[PDB]
RNA sequence: AGAGACCGAUAGCGCACAAGUAGAGUGAUCGAAAGAUGAAAAGCACUUUGAAAAGAGGGUUAAAUAGCACGUGAAAUUGUUGAAAGGGAAGCGCUUGUGACCAGACUUGCGCCCGGCGGAUCAUCCGGUGUUCUCACCGGUGCACUCCGCCGGGCUCAGGCCA
RNA sequence: CCGGGACCGAGGACCGCGCUCUGCAAGGAUGCUGGCGUAAUGGUCACCAGCGACCCGUCUUGAAACACGGACCAAGGAGUCAAGGUUUUGCGCGAGUGUUUGGGUGUAAAACCCGCACGCGUAAUGAAAGUGAACGUAGGUGAGAGCUUCGGCGCAUCAUCGA
RNA sequence: AGACUAAUCGAACCAUCUAGUAGCUGGUUACCGCCGAAGUUUCCCUCAGGAUAGCAGUGUCGACCUUCAGUUUUAUGAGGU
RNA sequence: GUCCCACCCAUACCCCGCCCUCAGGGUAGAAACGAUGCCCUGAGGAGUAGGCGGCCGUGGAGGUCAGUGACGAAGCCUAGG
């Protein structure tokens, strides 16, 4: 049981991917290469007005 | 900026959810990709201008996507459908891949897969029947 | 990972990569640091010269706290000062005031000098000081003073 | 039969880069067609250093830099394949164009602050697409803790693998003529 | 329809490569497998013997993978995989999975028909 | 009490079962093997041969190629039927022959001319809408030497195997 | 300078070197004709025939050995994990670097946030008391990629004399 | 008699320390491609074993450095078979 | 014993085809390319102990094929491809 589970990682290099996924998240070519179904939705990135 | 065509492609070459592999040969099964072949010149999903061709009740449907609304998905495709004359519709595709410098590579393929979804909408002839050589003279007694 | 080990190479050959003569028993040589003197001096003498022996004298019951005293030196004396206010020195807007430099404030306990000062009086307190550290410091126009 | 002493002899030097980044594999599409297309022996040199690994890309410094910017080099353009870092013991920079692999965020701050400013080695290309009036720089190679280790052996001066610096960590036999020998 | 034109196809080997001494023993299976013995008379080349693969057997790169008739085979679970061979149809064969019910391959071997395309376990 | 990038009946605790059981030893102590019919017993009524165990018919079931020696049912080893070889081992490599068995390929395709049949509306121009701003689509006009499809006849070209 | 035989036909618009120059044997085969369109060519298996062929694993200078293990088949069966070192590859930041001992928070063993100390590095040398890194544009000489106003400037690194 | 002490005696039987240690014998599981050895030097209660140098592979870097060589020629030394 | 013609066949030598390994070139005002691709040219191929590279299979995990299946999944047999 003490085998190592768990693995330490950089708190900059956490910062620096989760950043490189959400400028990814705006290009429509990469929606679509993931399995997204996105041939009807308006505009990319998608905004909706505080009605929720 | 920080993304373009080659960026994309880069991102993409290796995996990507369209991708068909096994033995003799790598394929595509992407929209906007004409002989369904995984290369950066037929990756319609990749470059700023690419054309697709799908069968349509009658003729042909053909898109193109315009480059000014590259982040607007529901009215970045602009669709023509061609259901009158073989040859009136090889010229119109021809003239719309090269004549404004919009893909004019994409010329001969383009044609092409216009004149096979064309070809396979005649009706099919019967078959000849089928003969034995060595279980006939099983079937003969 | 497993996966990527010469381990997975060698299964289907003989003596996995050991030897067929020579054969990998189980501690030809003895274990850890025995034969130093007798079969392993050829190492232990190519490497590690200084190894067996003794050295000076003893001190029984040794207090870390008691030789605390880190340096610095001149190179490095104006990096103390905030960067906005190091740059109205230099450029030489100030002219009437002189900056007070707290060593041990910031860690440290000595002043040494390597490299150059330039031509700015400053003000320093230290507990101990060199000789050239306090020879540099006042050519520039400026004083130490000790404070324990 | 032949009678030849060397057969199937591969290449000692990388033919590509070992990495996987998107951006550098871009770089160095650009750099192979230059080089191609170009008489200039600056771009071969530019496409080789893009293969290289960390410990052979050592840093450079804005002192290093200060010191080849003398002797008539005051406006020429730096090119740097490495990283370039911040010097605290440099008190006034100079002015001048680097054109550099990336920038610390101070050894940046500080080149502009000055009147100067930072290219990229895209940039580069596009602005002197044959390397003209420009001087190539590069760090010190031996500058690593690792070196000091090499070829430890008698009469040698080299630096031990030890656990611990004192008085009783191989200081004895072998090191002084008062316990049998030295060295 | 007819396939490509091409360069005539050669061999160079049509027998399997079977393993050593595996036609006296039923615990050894036929695939080949590579002698390490220090005396194996096949490891040596002793003439008369089994001959061991090489690289030297391979096939023309122009050839390669090609059934007799001309065609890549190319394996199909449903309509939708049929449709991808509508440019290819003088290059590659289609080949139907073998868990692929009766009804489905119905609606397969119809849509390859219109389309042009070589079915090669079509009779069922 | 809640869980898992754990094991899946020679594994996981010695034990998924009337397991610290049956059994061994004077004794301290040692210590196994062994899960699965079917949704439902609907677990084969009656007739006939046999001293009986059982067999042959006939029934139940989606299935008895599921009958309590019960899901699926591999190999070693054995029986019957069919094919073949054998003058002190057999097996194997290269290469013909004979006998048995068998996968492909081919069945036509494009084009030109003549005749018949049917349908439109081919080129041009006007209006509207897109778009890569010059290229298209839809509506209107067209209305027989134009355009499209089918059938019949003739001609050239290309097409399978061995020489 | 004339005869007679054998094996082979890679390549796929043009481009070149040439010649006996309406053209050609000059940077790689075309033209004409017959039979057959299926088990005829071809493939798999079994058997007879010619030539060839000692039982594998292992230790050993030397194994087919009168050297050891192996009657047969199925399932199991052997370089792993932790701490501490080291060289090399990839990545982040860079004179600094390291959130996760702990605290905040949560859709609750995840993910997200915080910063006082501390570790390694930034300075060595002596047994120790102790002392502690610029004469010079951070030196001179010989090589040295690259640049250059063509006079020269000279990275990394190597050899050498000094501070 | 080194005899007997439950088929066990030149020191009984049972559980645990215990997976006791072995410079010694046995085994060590798919394929293809490229390169390719040693039984020699010095030290060791060393002689069936190690460390150390050599022989081998892999990764590179400096210039693509007029750079080298199990060789011949010319001039000039040493040797006691 | 000596001399002279013709003839026989090695995985050696010469010419041709194909495989791989190594080396050297070409390819963007892109009618453009699994640029990790394609085109052109030359040489080489034995191997135990051992080193490195590339690939094929098995039990589980995240993502994706809007994958196959009682109109028959998995497993097993088969001198049929
Ligand atoms: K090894
Ligand atoms: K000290
Ligand atoms: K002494
Ligand atoms: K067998
Ligand atoms: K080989
Ligand atoms: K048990
Ligand atoms: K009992
Ligand atoms: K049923
Ligand atoms: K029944
Ligand atoms: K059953
Ligand atoms: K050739
Ligand atoms: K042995
Ligand atoms: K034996
Ligand atoms: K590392
Ligand atoms: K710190
Ligand atoms: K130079
Ligand atoms: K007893
Ligand atoms: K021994
Ligand atoms: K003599
Ligand atoms: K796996
Ligand atoms: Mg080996
Ligand atoms: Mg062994
Ligand atoms: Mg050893
Ligand atoms: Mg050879
Ligand atoms: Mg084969
Ligand atoms: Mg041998
Ligand atoms: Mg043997
Ligand atoms: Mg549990
Ligand atoms: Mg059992
Ligand atoms: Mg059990
Ligand atoms: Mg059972
Ligand atoms: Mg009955
Ligand atoms: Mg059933
Ligand atoms: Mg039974
Ligand atoms: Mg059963
Ligand atoms: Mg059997
Ligand atoms: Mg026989
Ligand atoms: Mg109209
Ligand atoms: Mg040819
Ligand atoms: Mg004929
Ligand atoms: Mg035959
Ligand atoms: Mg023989
Ligand atoms: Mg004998
Ligand atoms: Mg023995
Ligand atoms: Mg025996
Ligand atoms: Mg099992
Ligand atoms: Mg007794
Ligand atoms: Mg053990
Ligand atoms: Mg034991
Ligand atoms: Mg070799
Ligand atoms: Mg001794
Ligand atoms: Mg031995
Ligand atoms: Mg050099
Ligand atoms: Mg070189
Ligand atoms: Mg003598
Ligand atoms: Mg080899
Ligand atoms: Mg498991
Ligand atoms: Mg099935
Ligand atoms: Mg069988």
């Amino acid at each position: 049981i003490w085998r190592k589970w768990h693995v330490k990682i950089n708190q900059g290099q956490k910062r620096f991917a989760t950043a490189s996924a959400l400028a990814a998240s705006a290009v429509a070519p990469l929606l679509m290469a993931r399995g997204h179904q996105v041939s009807t939705v308006p505009e990319v990135p998608l905004v909706v007005d505080s009605a929720a | 900026s920080n993304v373009s065509a080659d960026l994309i492609w880069e991102v993409s070459r290796n995996y990507n959810s369209f991708l068909v592999k096994q033995r003799t040969g790598t394929f595509s099964r992407d929209a906007l990709n004409l002989t369904n072949q995984h290369s950066r010149k037929h990756a319609g999903f990749v470059n700023d201008k690419a054309l697709g061709i799908v069968p349509a009740e009658k003729g042909v449907k053909v898109i193109a996507k315009k480059v000014k609304a590259a982040n607007k998905p529901a009215s970045s495709l602009y669709t023509v459908t061609y259901k009158s004359t073989a040859r009136k519709a090889y010229k119109a595709i021809a003239s719309q891949a090269a004549k404004h410098g919009y893909r004019a590579d994409l010329r001969q393929a383009a044609v092409a897969r216009a004149s096979a979804i064309l070809r396979s909408q005649r009706p099919v002839k019967p078959e000849p029947p089928k003969k034995l050589r060595g279980a006939a003279a099983r079937r003969a007694a | 990972p497993t996966r990527f080990s010469k381990t997975r190479k060698h299964r289907g050959h003989v003596s996995a990569g050991k030897g067929r003569v020579g054969k990998h028993r189980k501690h030809p040589g003895g274990r850890g640091m025995a034969g130093g003197q007798h079969h392993h001096r050829t190492n232990l003498d190519k490497y590690h010269p200084g190894y067996f022996g003794k050295v000076g004298m003893r001190h029984f019951h040794l207090l870390r706290n008691h030789y605390w005293r880190p340096s610095i030196n001149i190179d490095k004396l104006w990096s103390l000062v905030p960067s906005d206010v190091r740059e109205q020195y230099l450029s030489g807007q100030k002219k009437d005031t002189a900056p007070v430099i707290d060593l041990l404030s910031h860690g440290y306990a000595k002043l040494l000098g390597k490299g150059r000062l330039p031509e700015i009086p400053v003000v320093v307190r230290a507990r101990y000081v060199s000789a050239e550290a306090e020879r540099k410091v006042k050519e520039a126009g400026g004083v130490v003073e000790l404070v324990a | 039969g032949i009678d030849l002493r060397w057969k199937h002899v591969r290449s000692s030097h990388r033919k590509a880069p070992k990495s996987d980044n998107v951006y550098l594999k871009l770089l160095v599409k650009l750099y192979r067609f230059l080089a191609r297309r170009t008489e200039a022996p600056f771009n071969k040199v530019v496409l080789r250093r893009l293969f290289m690994s960390r410990i052979n890309r050592p840093p450079v410094s804005l002192s290093r830099i200060a010191r080849n910017l003398k002797n008539g080099n005051e406006k020429k353009t730096v090119v740097v394949v490495a990283t370039v870092t911040d010097d605290n013991r440099l008190l006034q920079v100079p002015k001048m164009e680097v054109a550099a692999l990336r920038f610390t965020a101070k050894a940046r701050a500080r080149i502009e602050a000055a009147g100067g400013r930072t290219l990229t080695l895209d940039q580069l290309a596009l602005e002197k697409p044959t390397g003209a009036n420009t001087l190539l720089l590069r760090g010190p190679k031996n500058a690593r803790e690792a070196v000091k280790h090499f070829g430890f052996g008698p009469h040698k001066h080299k630096k031990p693998y030890v656990r611990s610096k004192g008085r009783k960590f191989e200081r004895a036999r072998g090191r002084r003529r008062s316990r049998g020998f030295k060295v | 329809v007819a396939a490509k034109k091409h360069v005539p196809i050669v061999k160079k080997r049509t027998k399997r490569f079977m393993r050593h001494q595996s036609d006296r023993f039923k615990c050894l299976d036929s695939a080949w497998r590579k002698p390490k013995g220090i005396d194996n008379r096949v490891r040596r080349r002793f003439k008369g013997n089994l001959a061991m693969p090489s690289i030297g057997y391979g096939s023309n790169k122009k050839t390669k993978h090609m059934m007799p008739s001309g065609h890549k085979a190319f394996l199909v679970h449903n309509v939708k995989d049929v449709e991808l061979l509508l440019m290819h149809n003088r290059t590659y064969a289609a080949e139907i999975a073998h868990n692929v019910s009766s009804r489905k391959r119905i609606d397969i071997i119809t849509r390859a028909k219109q389309l042009g395309v070589k079915v090669t376990n079509a009779k069922a």
